[PDB]
């Protein structure tokens, strides 16, 4: 039995980080109480929203 | 009276939803410029049409 590394631990850590970034993005976006917080979430939605808000002003 | 009709004309010319005019009937029965489509399905072929007439 090999003990140089814990492959199961590495996989769990990888999954953990890949989902902690997701939950961080969630936390951020509902804490803002708003959907599109930055570019890359929904570019078309962000553009149309900002354009129509300028129209509102 | 003429003021009222020209104001209606102003409304028709200034109608705008997504930087697109609507009341001028760009999507009427005989619309040649372009066509509206509402993609309301998970597949590309699921496409629905909606028409608006000229309000001038």
């Amino acid at each position: 039995m090999i003990i140089n590394h814990n492959l199961a631990a590495i996989n769990s850590h990888r999954v953990l980080k890949f989902q902690n970034e997701e939950v961080s993005k969630n936390m951020e976006k509902l804490s803002s109480g708003m959907r599109i917080n930055r570019a890359g979430d929904d570019a078309s939605g962000l553009a149309v929203s900002e354009k129509m808000r300028t129209q509102v002003n | 009276v003429s003021q009222l009709i020209d104001e209606v004309d102003r409304i028709a010319s200034q109608a705008e939803f997504n930087k697109m005019n609507l009341l001028q009937g760009d999507f009427a029965r005989g619309s040649r410029a372009t066509s509206m489509w509402f993609h309301i399905g998970p597949n590309m072929h699921q496409r629905e049409r909606v028409f608006i007439a000229t309000m001038t």
